[PDB]
RNA sequence: GCUAUGUGAGAUUAAGUUAU
RNA sequence: CCCCAUAACUUAAUCUCACAUAGC
């Protein structure tokens, strides 16, 4: 009908056009966050009444303004007219329009809301958090509306990859501002809500793209003045599209205006308390919980990861320059030193030095090698630098020259090469082929590997849903004991290996070790747990075969961080490696049927197995600085009875100061480390594990969140989701109840082989059919949200039949064969790789084969398991390196003959070309 | 064949860089980039191309002597 | 078969306490050569930080540090404030063009004189071939060197 | 009845493993010092050795363009910079003879490397652009004969 | 009992080497 | 200049345990 068009437009002189037909209501499909008795979590529903009404401009232009008429009952209708005359003078609520239609006889209550957008906050923060790049129409939309991008950006092939087309960062980057509004709009109606006296919830799904805010049903009013709104759900949800968006780039303008210039800030000020608390309370002014500038004062690891997110999303804001040690002018003997005095972290705030020795009159070996390490010294006695090679902060030239390092090309091993084409390799069409070898580089190596933290953005977690997820996966870390060790108790192997920068100038770390007396070391760890010591960490290009022309580099941390961490963390990290049967399958060897072994741990239970692998891409320079502080945290958590508060703190402060936030130095000048985990530290492989049960338990949670609980069939995981609700955005403390739940249905749904940065996972079919558990979707959509990187189906694998085993695990394929009387899965790796192996060696020396038939008995250890490949191709290389080993040694043989008249007294080389000697290291009697 | 291409471009780098190509920062990224846009070909036509690339950049200065290195 | 004191103890048991004592001088031998060791990367260490603070400028660094309220400045501007000397690397002319100028440019405030321009190659670089038309025939991680004009 | 050849089985296995070890530590001693001669003979001569493989494998390969390029070289015409692969750019490729000129440029085209490149600046030794003439059969004295042609790929 | 010798099982300890 | 961690092989010693033999 024609009457009620011009009904819904009244006083206001708005030109409308119906987005439905007729007087009927409009059904949309938007993401609504819900919690009821019978329904709770964050997914898309329908909603059926509302009818929409598009505005059109003069000239006929449809614009972003829709009228949406909700019908409903006459209670909420006089209710919800209650509570707007209450906050009908607030500027950030969305103008309402009660009337009353007859329909059909019965006139229908009406509350009509004027010039709304067509989508909502939920609506972005579900399209953001819950990304899918075919069923991604709600943020094509979105980024085409407000304008960021022309409708051709999408054109492009990886336009939301992070790492390709890094111009995804501005297109979003646009809403920030935005987003920026939206919160100020919602602090307006937060103390317009306190201020009058209304209590309620606050939902994403009730505010427009604008800021507006309506839908006032579920308000109750109490005496003015009194008023409490929850903005827990609201609040959490939004945070990690504070940060994808930068919604804090306009408070670093003089007036906070994005037109005006930047505001200068004194280079020497580095405190920035009072701006945080001012930034706290100027956009999260409701949020109850207490927030720590510095986390120095903060109770037990819990304030540290809240106030933690809350520091690194309010020091995008401060300039990067005041970010690192805070050095002073201490005197040792006379002689004015300049030395750090603490450290400002981006999420740990000002952390003081508590052992501070102005005037000194000799330093013992403990003070002179914590001022080595320190790089106060090398950046202040050093000369400015401007690297516009990379984005990364340059602080200072150590010398007067840059250090080029090129990459060598590996050596050729001609005969092992021609003894394998006389014995019909590399043939064309041959199913085995060359594609691993010793890929050279120029000397803009170093550099550019290092400039891959670009790739590393300021991430902002959900702390609602983190402070479960670290619990679940403190559960997960369980059955380990750990603690503090003395210098005693501390195995080093291979203790000579660099002893880190600047000790290489003056040996090993041998010396180092050998030279610090144990007493020494329990005074320099001591003194760890009260100081923060920065260090200098050196990048090395690695020389070793791979199959890609990406140079790598590791980097060598200083001896003072790794004797230290080794105190902290070596009765942890060895439990785990000598644990058998858990999720971390750190230390299980593949040999004498370990392979089995772990496979049939994670087949456990399950009712419709299916496998499920990832490769994270781009690790070690895009994880979030937050998830790293959250994996030390988690390793730090068997130490309630050796260290305090705040020993832990400080502990936690040194190594985000020398592994986090750490003086990177490429070439010979000091670069800043944006973030991330260090290849060589001390822990890499277990934080890696830890960060990998993370952002897995995460993706079942919020797949099981996202699911329509009026869908779920089994009334015991719809209760599990309406707790696992509660207790994510409605609870504060632990429950440990379910926590042990959730726990078990993640173990009894969800096996994992996690290892370093790899993992397998034997899940549930048809659970994961009805979206219970985490899939491959689910995974992409939570890495794009808490990594800021696109993982591309390519990298992943499935598999649907258990009688094959995991695609591809630790570079090795999985295999059932017969040994024996009974199936068991074999390891094989890609023949391709133990041939390059066997070709190309890294030095002079190795192409020698005579003086190593060694090397070769190793490489065909592990090229045992290809014997039994149904592929002919395969199984011939093991018997090649066989036959290559006996060469190997008749000729050392005949050598020894021509050079001396000596044989050997020999007879137990034989076993190095039979099947024998490798097959019995596959069978599990030892 | 890739087999016998792959390999000798191995063995001329690793010569080059022996007789000290790599103080010429231009050459050694021509010679670098050859080189490893070789070790990744898919077709030996457009791979030998790189090869010859790769090639004359010994044959170019006259370090090495040729004529004794092909009395076979 | 009475005298097994004279190859079982006189010749054994004799020889017993030697393999133990051998191994102690060992180890002090060790030891020793562990505190020379000490002692050598102790005087490295102390020469290394007594030398690197001569350089230290103290005449513009000791006007920062007093000008700060608690005395702690943050490191990342100690380079920026009173270093003397800037290396600046190039890798394409558009950013010496734009990051860079003739003999004098200015970046963190300052002024900074240019007393050199040299290349990845380290031989030298003249200020006069750096142009759009010379570019290809140079290598581009040019490194210029500058002084702080004042 | 014991202890004539029952006492000689445990004093005659004593000086039989004495000299088990001592052979031993001999053979060790031996394989070591193997270990070390072959060694450093290798890293010795590892240019020589390295060319040698390099040039066996170049004509194990039976190409043409490098067959050419090669043989050019051994008596004659060796490039002055990398040889492009695309249309464009130029190549200077020295011609030191008479017999050179004619066995690669004929006439505006110059063989090498199994392309046929253009000619575009015959220039001497020193620098005079020597025009397409004196080059011909007729006694050429173009100053050193080293005629450098630039030349273009087609 | 007493040394003497070999034996195998480890375990321990470094060194070299591969794989991840 | 050349990282942390794990597994495996190879060599070489050691502390023995245990077994066996011989002499006393
Ligand atoms: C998505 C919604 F469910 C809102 O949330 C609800 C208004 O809020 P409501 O009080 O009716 O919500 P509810 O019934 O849960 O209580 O209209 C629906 N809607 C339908 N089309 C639109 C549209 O174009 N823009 C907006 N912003 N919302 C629209
Ligand atoms: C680089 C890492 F820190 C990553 O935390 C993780 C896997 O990272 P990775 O390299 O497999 O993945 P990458 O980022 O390349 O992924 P793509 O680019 O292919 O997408 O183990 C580490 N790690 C890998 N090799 C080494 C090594 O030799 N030494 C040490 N100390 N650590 C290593
Ligand atoms: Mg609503
Ligand atoms: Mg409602
Ligand atoms: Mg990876
Ligand atoms: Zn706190
Ligand atoms: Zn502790």
């Amino acid at each position: 009908a024609q009457s009620f068009l011009n009904r819904v437009c009244g006083v206001s002189a708005a030109r409308l056009t119906p987005c439905g037909t007729g007087t009927s209501t409009d059904v949309v499909y938007r993401a609504f966050d819900i919690y009821n008795d019978k329904v709770a979590g964050f997914a898309k529903f329908l909603k059926t009444n509302c009818c929409r009404f598009q505005e059109k401009d003069e000239d006929d232009n449809l614009i972003d303004s829709y009228f949406v008429v909700k019908r409903h009952t006459f209670s909420n209708y006089q209710h919800e007219e209650t509570i707007y005359n209450l906050l009908k003078d607030c500027p950030a609520v969305a103008k309402h329009d009660f009337f009353k239609f007859r329909i059909d006889g019965d006139m229908v209550p009406h509350i009509s809301r004027q010039r709304l957008t067509k989508y909502t906050m939920a609506d972005l923060v579900y399209a953001l958090r819950h990304f899918d790049e075919g069923n991604c129409d709600t943020l094509k939309e979105i980024l085409v509306t407000y304008n960021c991008c022309d409708d051709d950006y999408f054109n492009k092939k990886d336009w939301y990859d992070f790492v390709e087309n890094p111009d995804i960062l501005r297109v979003y980057a646009n809403l920030g501002e935005r987003v920026r509004q939206a919160l100020l709009k919602t602090v307006q109606f937060c103390d317009a809500m306190r201020n009058a006296g209304i209590v309620g919830v606050l939902t994403l799904d009730n505010q427009d793209l604008n800021g507006n805010w309506y839908d006032f049903g579920d308000f109750i009013q109490t005496t003015p003045g009194s008023g409490v709104p929850v903005v827990d759900s609201y609040y959490s949800l939004l945070m990690p599209i504070l940060t994808l968006t930068r919604a804090l780039t306009a408070e670093s303008h003089v007036d906070t205006d994005l037109t005006k210039p930047y505001i200068k800030w004194d280079l020497l000020k580095y405190d920035f308390t009072e701006e945080r608390l001012k930034l706290f309370d100027r956009y999260f002014k409701y949020w109850d919980q207490t927030y720590h500038p510095n986390c120095v004062n903060c109770l037990d690891d819990r304030c540290i990861l809240h106030c933690a997110n809350f520091n690194v999303l309010f020091s995008t804001v401060f300039p990067p320059t005041s970010f690192g040690p805070l050095v002073r002018k201490i005197f040792v003997d006379g002689v004015p030193f300049v030395v750090s005095t603490g450290y400002h972290f981006r999420e740990l705030g000002v952390v003081h030095n508590q052992d501070v020795n102005l005037h000194s009159s000799r330093l013992s070996f403990k003070e002179l090698l914590v001022y080595a390490a320190d790089p106060a010294m090398h950046a202040a006695s050093g000369n400015l630098l401007l690297d516009k090679r990379t984005t990364c902060f340059s602080v200072a030239a150590l010398t007067n020259n840059v250090a080029f390092q090129t990459v060598k090309p590996g050596n050729f091993n001609k005969d092992f090469y021609d003894f394998a084409v006389s014995k019909g390799f590399f043939k064309e069409g041959s199913s085995v082929e060359l594609k691993h070898f010793f890929f050279a580089q120029d000397g803009n190596a170093a550099i550019s590997d290092y400039d891959y933290y670009r790739y590393n953005l300021p991430t902002m977690c959900d702390i609602r849903q983190l402070l479960f997820v670290v619990e679940v996966v403190d559960k997960y870390f369980d059955c380990y004991d750990g603690g503090c060790i003395n210098a005693n108790q501390v195995i080093v192997n291979n203790l000579d290996k660099s002893a880190g920068f600047p000790f290489n100038k003056w040996g090993k770390a041998r010396l180092y070790y050998d030279s610090m007396s144990y007493e020494d070391q329990d005074a320099l760890f001591a003194y760890t747990k009260r100081n923060v010591i920065p260090t200098i960490t050196q990048m090395n290009l690695k020389y070793a075969i791979s199959a890609k022309n990406r140079a790598r580099t590791v980097a060598g941390v200083s001896i003072c961080s790794t004797m230290t961490n080794r105190q902290f963390h070596q009765k942890l990290l060895k439990s785990i490696a000598a644990t058998r049967g858990a999720t971390v399958v750190i230390g299980t060897s593949k040999f004498y049927g370990g392979w089995h072994n772990m496979l049939k741990t994670v087949y456990s239970d399950v009712e419709n197995p299916h496998l499920m692998g990832w490769d994270y891409p781009k690790c070690d320079r895009a994880m979030p600085n937050m998830l790293r502080i959250m994996a030390s945290l988690v390793l730090a958590r068997k130490h309630t009875t050796c260290c305090s508060l705040s020993h832990r703190f400080y502990r936690l402060a040194n190594e985000c100061a020398q592994v986090l936030s750490e003086m990177v130095m490429c070439g010979g000048s000091l670069y800043v480390k944006p973030g991330g985990t260090s290849s060589g530290d001390a822990t890499t492989a277990y934080a890696n594990s830890v960060f990998n049960i993370c952002q897995a338990v995460t993706a079942n949670v919020n797949a099981l969140l996202s699911t329509d609980g009026n869908k779920i069939a089994d009334k015991y995981v719809r209760n599990l989701q309406h707790r696992l609700y509660e207790c994510l955005y409605r609870n504060r403390d632990v429950d440990t109840d379910f926590v042990n739940e959730f726990y078990a249905y993640l173990r009894k749904h969800f096996s994992m082989m996690i290892l370093s940065d790899d993992a397998v996972v034997c899940f549930n079919s048809t659970y994961a059919s009805q979206g219970l558990v985490a899939s491959i979707k689910n995974f992409k959509s939570v890495l794009y949200y808490q990594n800021n990187v696109f993982m591309s189906e390519a990298k992943c694998w499935t598999e649907t039949d258990l009688t094959k085993g995991p695609h591809e695990f630790c570079s090795q394929h999985t295999m059932l064969v017969k040994q024996g009387d009974d199936y068991v899965y074999l390891p094989y790796p890609d023949p391709s790789r133990i041939l390059g192996a066997g070709c190309f060696v890294d030095d002079i020396v190795k192409t020698d084969g005579t003086l190593m038939i060694e090397r070769f008995v190793s490489l065909a250890i592990d090229a045992y398991p290809l014997t039994k490949h149904p592929n002919q191709e395969y199984a011939d290389v093991f018997h090649l390196y066989l036959q290559y080993i006996r060469k190997l040694h008749d000729e050392l043989t005949g050598h020894m003959l021509d050079m001396y008249s000596v044989m050997l007294t020999n007879d137990n080389t034989s076993r190095y070309w039979e099947p024998e000697f490798y097959e019995a290291m596959y069978t599990p009697h030892t | 064949k890739m087999s016998d291409v792959k390999c000798t471009s191995v063995v001329l780098l690793s010569v080059l860089q022996q007789l000290r190509v790599e103080s010429s920062s231009k050459l050694w990224a021509q010679c670098v980039q050859l080189h490893n846009d070789i070790l990744l070909a898919k077709d030996t036509t457009e791979a030998f191309e790189k090869m010859v690339s790769l090639l004359s950049v010994l044959l170019s200065m006259q370090g090495a002597v040729d004529i004794n290195k092909l009395c076979e | 078969n009475v005298a097994k004191s004279e190859f079982d103890r006189d010749a054994a048991m004799q020889r017993k306490l030697e393999k133990m004592a051998d191994q102690a001088m060992t180890q002090m031998y060790k030891q020793a050569r562990s505190e020379d060791k000490r002692a050598k990367v102790t005087s490295a260490m102390q020469t290394m930080l007594f030398t690197m603070l001569r350089k230290l400028d103290n005449d513009a660094l000791n006007n920062i540090i007093n000008n700060a309220r608690d005395g702690c400045v943050p490191l990342n501007i100690i380079p920026l404030t009173t270093a003397a000397k800037l290396m600046v690397v190039i890798p394409d002319y558009n950013t010496y063009k734009n990051t860079c100028d003739g003999t004098t440019f200015t970046y963190a405030s300052a002024l900074w004189e240019i007393q050199q321009v040299v290349d990845a190659d380290s031989k030298i670089v003249q200020l006069s071939e750096i142009s759009m038309d010379n570019s290809p025939n140079l290598a581009w991680p040019l490194i210029v060197t500058a002084l702080r004009a004042n």
